[PDB]
């Protein structure tokens, strides 16, 4: 069993950081009129964590006994898709924006579904019941106008937790009547903090310097430092502080497409660089997660009179990405201008 | 009572004014029976319905008119259905009295797909010599080309103010208002030359204010003066961008006036000025850049200072080519 | 109770239709063979799909046109069990033909019918091709299924040459003894753009709309923008002048032109506008960016203004 | 009983209730004596009360007997679907009664129907909305409840007659929101009813959340400003002071250095847009400075708008707030 | 001038300020009876137009179904391997149906008909679509299969051969699932053949089917048969026009002769957009309307895509590439946005991507323009890797699953995985090792256990066995221009794989006692 889930915490005090919104959510869900929950901030700042702690605090025992149905649904259109579904006996926790263009239709019909069905002894468990919608943030604009429809429709009988992160686009009117939960990446030290009671408690002697370059390298994501942590423990048990930390095929991979760019400014590096690409693109990864990896591989090398351009070059390309449908010509466009970018900076 | 739109709709080819030629030409074709399947396009509330309407009861009486015409919109669900039934159902049978050609009258005609446009122009195509369509439409470039390969295609366009006036004056006649000299005036500049808008804002003015000057009209509306655009414009090119943003948003928040209908009046000021011509692309690619950039749903102050940002670059743009 | 030209005017023949004319003379090669195989015509609108499979059909069969030939057509309804039933069993028949000539069905528009139609279709097609072949008629290809265009020979019909045009202009101008203009008719080639029917629907309402066919007359009769303005409109864009081109802007907003018009009307001036082809390309992707700000629903004096100060930035 | 939200419980009831708005009192109270009125539309900030005003006027213009039968209140948000729009007003305007009261007072022969929270809806269910105001002229009349002009079309705005509604502006707020704070037993000083007024544009709708908000988290316990900035999305101003040092003088590392800690901290980059532009509108820099930097972030709120990713945006803006304050 | 700080005289004016206040206004003023396609259908084994190995493979298929119905008794590997991977107890192949799939026009259907022929089965057919209930297939589902034959003393058997079941609805595929996975018996082979491989409707049935992949024909047997074609039906033989026209339509039979029976593109666009012709206003127009009639703009996009980049470009400023870029994510732009709003008049601008390459690289040198599009290869390859990673996260049980995201799981947390399971150990016993890799190998078999992977063997070509991961993961992991990290040896992975299956039974023992 991997350490980075097995020494997950439980209750709200058993918190490594961020103990004052901790304690803010013990005394929210203290009383009653539990309101809805929009929880938003970076990707492994430990939204998760809060979200079933809260369940936890919210219910009794049973709030960790989980298990995957797997729901039909219908379109206008003559076509049955299958959706799945992660629950327990007192909450829900869908992703619904597996279905992309039909996201109105399970957004309708699911929760419709299960705001019908009724709790069974309700007087005994508590008055209301928690769905949650793990992925929110990229469903579509009349998608999420029948998410805040079901948000008022069943205010007293279902109330939910969205969680995501970079809510720019998520609307405006679902944020208004939702309590905004913002948790912040850990630290540094809160990273160095965890990481060295998830080394005391497996009779492990980790030197402090050596957790400082995994929460240096694993940018400010727990759960990448527990890996890299697990990962150093397999590779060799005696730590030293000058210790090759085994870091990840994708970002090794933009660094070695990173110096295949500043190599060469020819058409031929640019074919090279482009199956790169397509290779780095074939893997389902998102090409917002390329352009941020190519841009923090990019400026470790580039002058300082020429990250500027490059970096607006940057947002560019990925807001046209973000308008466009196929994501190669864009990536491959901003690849172009910075090879012409650069050669003309080392030609003058 | 009832609002003077509906009270007023123009019943006779000759109350109606300002479409002549449309005039001619119709009553050209059904004197000779020559009238072709027509598609009448252009802006909202120029009296497309009134004209087709006022011809087919020119041509049959009252006591015909049920079984020589019938009338579908998009009120009713429309689609690849209500082409398949009611439509070539009515356009392919003969008529119950007498003799002559049909009608059918397709309000807001633009909103149908291009399979079912598709099909009406084959149903079109089939049934000619005993149905004669009449699809009225806002925008023409909605419509397949082979559907204007079929229907002659006529053109409304603006109601120019200097015959837009005598029809608002008729009902000042009819229902006493007090109304001032700025009143026609500010009817037929805000109306944007639709005068459905004319006789609703005519009854909302009526009914709120009471009497109707520019003033009263410019409330109810809420839409900027000249005087309040060109105090915005001179405060954006004079003012420093604090004391300029302070002055607008104090403004838009005492007078309610929307962003959109700024941008307009400004871009409709921009040319008054005397700008170099190197300003003028920058403030017009600029606000057209803010004119896009409202259209998702953005903060509306943030492209309120954006405006004032660039008019505070042209500025400094004027002086230092001064 | 006359006809409309667009049907008076139909060929009755093979060879009466400028079209492509290789296509047309391979088809006329099988209609005098008989051993037509299964073909699909492609093309834009006005081309002469219709008649050019209504000709090879007649041509075929002749008497027996009326038991022999199934047209299906748009206004019918081509549900599952359409093509279940009417195009199975017709099929399946049998119809007394000699020896070359073959069973046709006329499936006219078929890139509005839905997949499951053409999911019946393609075993059809296949199996019973020793007795019916069928002659599908089509606007754009991307909307049928690979699979019916593999199994069926393909037949791109060109937007028409405006040279084959004026002769059948000429033809039914000749045969109605209406009086012209010549630049009337090159306003009548530039309203029509690879239509023929459209521009024979143009003459004919011109003409019953106001005697000689002159510029006035059918540019009255149709009110596009006008392609002097825009012209002069794109010219004022060239050499960096947002002003002059913006009293031909305010002219054509004042005359009450709606903003998808003037922008297809842009374009469609500067595909064939004499000015350098890298500026060409630049214009044309500023135009289409417009196009896309128009077709979002932004349509204000404002993007037409920022599409001048636009084609005006790109020329220096 | 159920606890009730602080907002639909203390808005308005009555007509003269509507905290100085006697401009819509007495419009209606002329259109009382005409018994004519054409469709209607009430923009303003929420909290304002449109809906309850409108409700004690067609209670004014019918009367509790006529008003569960001649008055059909729909939610607009909450019937976006085109068939809902098209069949329901369709079957409330074929259902015709007269237009006489057992009292015997006169009465008007037109139905109301109430649209709430219309500036919603899309494109293609507002022309759709257009045109069953258009079929229904005559036995129904129309009126919309709106938060802005724009997202409402002109189709649909050129057939109503719009009326602004103002809010309490200032200095009531303030005080009010101390009587809920004193009738709850609710601790807050001076300092965080301001914060409470500030983070709220006009809007009284969104201080009475953040104030339940608050008080949920504390429970009994002092409003403080760090509680307040939490629950308004505010970024603390210490944050906006260390990203002006930052791109004030000094290396593309420490932007770097304040842009990932300001994406990791987990704020959203239009609030950064939001009180970054507060802050640049406000303070002593030159007018090219503060010109270049306020366009920049309108297109940066405008590519968040689309959907752009924050990280590499909040770089580009930080990169050129930073060309224009080292220079 | 157009600025002057003088007032105007009798006009109106604006003031303008600036940083300083200088304060200047501005003015307000049978031979022909049939067709090519049927006269020329293979009527035996010999004649036939497909892969050897896919025939082969198919033909040992029907000849191993043989058993139950009759009485009588590299990828390429892995599919022989899966041919002979035992038998059921009740005398049926572990691959109980067919998915043969690929492009239109190869001969899949013609392939399953003369090996059903071939095999001593009367064929039957099947369009899937054409009667879309769920009652009628289950009808036919039952009637054509689960059947003897009527004919005096037995006669032959049939085999049912789905065509078109690619777009079937999603319950005539479940029906198809419940007839097969009962354990009153399905007896009879079914041959379903689907055009699209990664449909959704589609990907539960891979999962047990037997996959014959089809690979394109390769164009040499294509322009011999063709010529034998001309040469019968008395055609010149030209066999130019017929290796251009079979690379023009992607090697497929049904086009190339319905085109030579129609007789009686693609490349000259390339080659025009590509190469000077041996005014430039003359070309324009002509690339123009060669563009406007070639029609299908998506494939020779797609092509264009692939191939602007391997001219002999001597750009010292790489503008034109960036322009052509531009100029595609335009077109990208605008096909998205037509789809968007659903207007046809943005339909008029892509003919002018192809046309303004031909203004950017109208290389005079002979271009090397390379047919096949690797941008159909790599959509090919992300969506199989997507049907991988939906697979993946199905494995996992619901406790895992729900604490992270897939998207998180393949950026952040699976090479490390793999990095944690590939850890270094001496191949030595379970019982010469000692109690820290004991606990080291609890850990492993836990961490197995909760994610629901083993280890597998099969035999590598060389006649040897290796151990292969049961969903192989390595492939959305691992990249191909990497070091090469060490794998794990035989001894440590099979040791792991029997503590796999120990503990397997070990869990389902435990949990009978439990209940
Ligand atoms: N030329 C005109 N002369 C007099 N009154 C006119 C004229 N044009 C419009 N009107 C008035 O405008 C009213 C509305 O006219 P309609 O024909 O219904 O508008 P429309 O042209 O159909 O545009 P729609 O229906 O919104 S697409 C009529 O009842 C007339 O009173
Ligand atoms: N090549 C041609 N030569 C002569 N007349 C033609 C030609 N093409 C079209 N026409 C005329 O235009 C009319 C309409 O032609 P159709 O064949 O119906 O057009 P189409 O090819 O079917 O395109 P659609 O159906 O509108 S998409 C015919 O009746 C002829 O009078
Ligand atoms: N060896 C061959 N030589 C010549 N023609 C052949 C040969 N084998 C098959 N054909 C013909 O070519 C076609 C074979 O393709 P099909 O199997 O019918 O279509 P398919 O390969 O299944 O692809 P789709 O998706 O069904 S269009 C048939 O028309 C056969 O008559
Ligand atoms: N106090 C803590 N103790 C141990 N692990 C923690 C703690 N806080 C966070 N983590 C780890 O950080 C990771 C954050 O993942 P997650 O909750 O999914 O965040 P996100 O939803 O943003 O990806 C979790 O895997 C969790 O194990
Ligand atoms: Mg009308
Ligand atoms: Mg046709
Ligand atoms: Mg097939």
């Amino acid at each position: 069993s991997l350490w980075v889930d097995k020494y997950r915490p439980c209750s709200l005090g058993r918190l490594d950081y961020h103990k004052e919104q901790a304690a803010q959510l013990r005394n929210l869900v203290q009383c009653g009129d539990f309101p809805h929950l929009l929880v938003y901030g970076p990707s492994g700042a430990g939204k998760k964590t809060r979200i079933m702690c809260i369940l936890r605090e919210l219910y009794g025992v049973g709030v960790e006994k989980l298990r995957i149905e797997h729901q039909t649904i219908t379109t206008p259109s003559k076509k049955k898709i299958e959706i799945s579904t992660i629950a327990s006996n007192y909450h829900l926790e869908v992703n619904p924006s597996d279905a992309g263009n039909s996201d109105r239709v399970v957004i309708q019909e699911m929760l419709k579904t299960v705001a019908q069905s009724q709790q069974l002894e309700t007087n005994s468990q508590r008055d209301f019941k928690v769905v949650l919608l793990t992925e929110v943030d990229k469903l579509t604009k009349d998608a999420q106008h029948a998410l805040r429809r079901t948000m008022e429709k069943y205010m007293s009988t279902c109330r939910l937790i969205l969680c995501c992160n970079s809510t720019s686009k998520v609307i405006p009117p679902i944020r208004s009547r939702c309590l905004a939960v913002r948790v912040p990446a850990p630290s540094i030290e809160d990273i160095c903090h965890v990481l060295s009671t998830v080394c005391k408690k497996e009779g492990l002697n980790l030197p402090s310097q050596l957790a400082h370059r995994l929460a240096e390298k694993s940018c400010r994501n727990l759960r990448k430092a527990l890996l890299m942590c697990e990962a150093c423990r397999v590779q060799q048990y005696p730590f030293t502080a000058d210790q090759e930390i085994p870091e990840t095929d994708w970002e090794v991979y933009l660094r070695e497409t990173a110096n295949a760019i500043v190599s060469q400014q020819t058409p031929q590096r640019l074919l090279e660089v482009r199956g790169r690409l397509y290779e780095l693109l074939t893997h389902c990864i998102p090409p917002e997660i390329i352009m941020k990896g190519l841009l923090s591989e990019l400026l470790h090398n580039c002058d300082g009179q020429l990250k500027g351009e490059v970096a607006q070059m940057a947002a560019y390309y990925e807001h046209r990405l973000q308008l466009g449908s196929k994501a190669i010509y864009h990536l491959e466009a901003f690849v172009a201008k910075f090879m012409a970018l650069y050669k003309k900076f080392m030609e003058d | 009572n009832l609002p003077w739109v509906e009270k007023y709709r123009p019943q006779t080819l000759n109350d109606l004014i300002s479409h002549q030629d449309i005039l001619s030409t119709i009553q050209k074709f059904i004197n000779e029976d020559r009238l072709p399947h027509l598609l009448l396009y252009g802006p909202p509330g120029t009296g497309k319905t009134s004209t087709i309407l006022a011809c087919a009861k020119q041509l049959y009486k009252d006591k015909e008119f049920g079984s020589m015409v019938l009338e579908l919109n998009a009120s009713d669900d429309r689609g690849i259905d209500i082409i398949r039934g009611p439509i070539l159902s009515f356009a392919s049978t003969r008529t119950i009295f007498k003799k002559g050609f049909k009608l059918v009258i397709l309000d807001e005609a633009d909103a149908m797909t291009q399979d079912a446009q598709n099909a009406l122009r084959r149903v079109i195509e089939k049934f000619t010599e005993n149905t004669r369509f009449c699809l009225i439409c806002n925008y023409l470039s909605k419509i397949i080309p082979a559907l204007q390969s079929r229907c002659t295609r006529f053109r409304f366009g603006p109601l120019t103010p200097e015959l837009m006036v005598p029809r608002l004056e008729h009902v000042v006649e009819e229902e006493k208002v007090d109304i001032s000299e700025d009143g026609m005036k500010a009817l037929v500049t805000l109306s944007s030359g639709d005068m459905r808008r004319a006789l609703n804002i005519l009854q909302s003015t009526n009914m709120a204010f009471g009497k109707v000057t520019e003033e009263t009209v410019y409330t109810c509306t809420g839409h900027p003066l000249k005087s309040d655009i060109a105090n915005i414009l001179d405060w954006m090119l004079n003012q420093d961008f604090t004391t300029a943003y302070r002055n607008i948003t104090e403004l838009k928040t005492l007078k309610g006036l929307a962003l959109h209908d700024i941008l307009t009046e400004i871009h409709l000021f921009v040319h008054r000025v005397d700008f170099p011509s190197s300003v003028r692309i920058h403030l017009l690619t600029k606000m057209a850049d803010i004119e896009y950039r409202l259209s998702v749903g953005t903060n509306e102050k943030i492209q309120l200072s954006s405006l004032i940002a660039a008019f505070q670059v042209t500025r400094d743009l004027i002086v230092a080519e001064a | 109770y006359e006809l409309p030209w667009v049907e008076k005017y139909r060929p009755v023949k093979l060879n009466e239709i400028v079209g492509n004319e290789d296509t047309v003379s391979r088809l006329e090669v099988f209609a005098r063979e008989g051993n037509v195989p299964n073909i699909i015509i492609a093309g834009p609108p006005g081309t002469g799909k219709t008649t050019s499979i209504l000709c090879l059909a007649r041509a075929l069969l002749g008497p027996a046109l009326k038991d022999a030939m199934l047209e299906l057509n748009a206004s019918n309804d081509r549900g599952i069990d359409v093509v279940r039933n009417k195009i199975k069993m017709f099929a399946q028949q049998k119809v007394t033909l000699p020896k070359g000539r073959h069973k046709i069905i006329i499936l006219d528009e078929a890139d509005s019918m839905t997949d499951g139609a053409q999911q019946a279709l393609r075993r059809t097609m296949e199996i019973y091709s020793k007795t019916t072949r069928f002659a599908l008629a089509c606007n754009a290809s991307d909307k049928i299924i690979e699979p019916i265009q593999s199994r069926c020979a393909v037949l791109r019909y060109t937007k028409l040459t405006d040279a084959q045009i004026l002769t059948r202009l000429m033809n039914v101008i000749e045969k109605e003894r209406v009086p012209y203009t010549d630049d009337g008719l090159e306003a009548i080639i530039f309203t029509a753009q690879g239509d023929m029917r459209q521009a024979l629907n143009n003459l004919q309402s011109t003409f019953s709309g106001f005697g000689f066919i002159n510029s006035e007359n059918v540019f009255k009769v149709c009110d596009e923008p006008h392609p002097l303005l825009v012209k002069e409109m794109i010219q004022h864009c060239v050499n960096a002048n947002i002003d002059e081109a913006y009293k031909i802007l305010a002219h054509l907003w004042h005359l009450g032109y709606s903003p998808e018009d003037i922008i297809g009307n842009i374009f469609r001036v500067c595909k064939t506008f004499q000015m350098a082809e890298y500026l060409k390309l630049e214009f044309i992707k500023e135009i289409g960016y417009t196009h896309m700000k128009i077709a979002e629903g932004v349509n204000s004096l404002l993007q037409m203004a920022g599409l001048l100060a636009r084609l005006c930035q790109k020329t220096m | 009983a159920k606890p009730v939200p602080w907002v639909e419980k203390y808005r308005p009831k009555c007509v003269d209730e509507v905290a100085f708005q006697e401009e819509v009192v007495a419009v209606l109270k002329k259109s009382l004596e005409g018994a004519d009125l054409p469709n209607l539309l009430f923009y303003g900030p929420p909290g304002t009360g449109k809906t309850s005003t409108i409700l004690a006027a067609a209670r004014e213009l019918f009367g509790p007997e006529l008003f569960r039968l001649r008055v059909l209140e729909l939610n607009a948000s909450d019937e976006r679907g085109i068939q809902v729009v098209r069949e329901k007003v369709k079957n409330f305007a074929q259902l015709t009664v007269s237009g006489s009261r057992s009292d015997g007072k006169p009465c008007p022969p037109f139905k109301i129907v109430i649209l709430d929270e219309a500036d919603s809806m899309t494109s293609a269910a507002q022309a759709a909305l257009r045109r069953t105001m258009e079929k229904e002229s005559k036995t129904t009349r129309f009126c919309l409840i709106c938060n802005y002009v724009s997202r409402i079309i002109e189709p649909l705005t050129s057939r109503c007659s719009k009326f602004r509604f103002k809010p309490l502006s200032d200095k009531i707020q303030q005080q009010r929101l101390l009587d809920i704070a004193k009738k709850e037993n609710v601790k807050i000083s001076d300092e965080g009813i301001a914060y409470l007024v500030k983070v709220s544009e006009g809007d009284l709708r969104k201080a009475i959340t953040f104030l339940q908000s608050a008080t949920r988290l504390t429970g009994g316990k002092e409003i403080t400003e760090k509680v307040i900035t939490d629950i308004a999305g505010v970024i603390p101003a210490e944050k906006i002071d260390g990203v002006f040092a930052a791109c004030q003088s000094g290396s593309f590392d420490k932007l770097e250095a304040v842009v990932k800690d300001l994406i990791d901290e987990g704020h959203a980059a239009t609030q950064l847009v939001n009180q970054l532009h507060d802050v640049v509108v406000e303070n002593n820099l030159s007018d090219k400075q503060k010109s270049i930097i306020t366009e920049k972030l309108a297109e940066v709120d405008k590519c968040l708008a689309d959907g752009a990713d924050e990280h590499l945006q909040l770089i580009s803006l930080c990169a050129t707030v930073m060309q224009q304050l080292s220079q | 001038n157009p600025v002057l700080r003088r007032p105007p005289i009798l006009e109106d004016y604006v003031h303008v300020t600036s940083t300083e206040g200088v304060r200047a206004y501005l003015v307000l003023r049978a031979s022909s009876h049939c067709l090519w396609v049927d006269e020329f259908a293979p009527r035996h084994y010999t004649e036939l137009l497909s892969d050897d190995f896919t025939n082969r493979c198919l033909l040992k298929w029907l000849k191993l179904w043989d058993l139950v119905v009759f009485g009588h008794e590299s990828h390429e590997q892995v599919l022989e391997e899966m041919l002979e991977a035992g038998l059921d107890p009740s005398q049926r192949p572990k691959q109980k149906v067919a998915l043969l799939c690929g492009p239109p026009g190869l001969g899949k259907t013609t392939l399953a008909h003369v090996i059903a022929r071939h095999a001593g089965y009367s064929v039957v057919e099947m369009n899937a679509s054409d009667d879309r209930s769920p009652e009628v297939f289950r009808t036919r589902i039952e009637a054509a299969t689960q059947m003897e034959s009527v004919l005096g003393a037995g006669g032959k058997p049939n085999c049912l051969v789905i065509d078109e079941i690619d777009g079937a609805p999603v319950a005539a595929i479940n029906v198809l699932l419940s007839i097969l996975n009962r354990k009153g018996l399905l007896m009879r082979p079914i041959i379903c053949i689907c055009n699209d491989q990664f449909a959704p409707s589609l990907r539960q049935l891979k999962q047990q089917a037997f996959l014959l992949h089809f690979p394109p024909t390769l164009p040499s047997r294509l322009v011999q048969r063709l010529q034998e074609v001309s040469l019968r039906q008395g055609m010149r033989a030209d066999p130019g026009v017929l290796a251009a026209l079979c690379e023009k339509t992607d090697n497929d039979i049904r086009a190339c002769i319905n085109t030579l029976q129609f007789l009686y593109g693609l490349f000259s666009v390339w080659q025009e957009v590509f190469q000077l012709p041996r005014s430039a206003s003359q070309r324009f127009y002509r690339v123009l309307h060669a563009a406007a009639s070639a029609g299908e703009h998506e494939k020779v996009v797609q092509g264009l895509f692939d191939n602007f980049l391997r001219l002999r470009l001597r750009d010292s400023s790489l503008g034109a590439v960036c322009v052509a870029l531009d100029w595609l994510a335009f077109d990208d732009l605008l096909a998205g946005a037509a789809h968007h709003s659903q207007s046809f008049q943005l339909l008029r601008y892509p003919p002018f991507l192809p046309v303004a390459f031909h203004v950017l690289f109208a290389s005079s040198h002979t271009p090397r323009i390379t047919f096949p599009s690797s941008q159909q290869e790599a959509q090919n390859r992300m969506s199989q890797m997507r049907n991988l990673i939906q697979t993946l996260v199905s494995g996992i049980a619901p406790a895992t699953r729900s604490r992270a995201t897939p998207q998180a799981l393949l950026l952040d947390a699976l090479c490390l995985l793999l990095d944690i399971l590939a850890p270094k150990l001496r191949p030595v016993s379970t019982q010469l090792y000692s109690t820290r890799e004991k606990q080291q190998l609890a850990s492993l078999v836990g961490t197995m256990l909760a994610y629901s992977l083993t280890y597998r063997q099969e035999r590598t070509p060389d006649g040897q066995y290796i151990y292969r991961l049961e969903p192989n993961v390595e492939e959305l992991c691992r990249f191909p221009e990497l070091p090469a990290r060490k794998p794990l040896t035989y001894q440590t992975k099979q040791l792991i794989a029997r503590e796999i299956e120990v503990e397997k039974m070990r869990r389902a023992e435990a949990s009978a006692r439990v209940e």
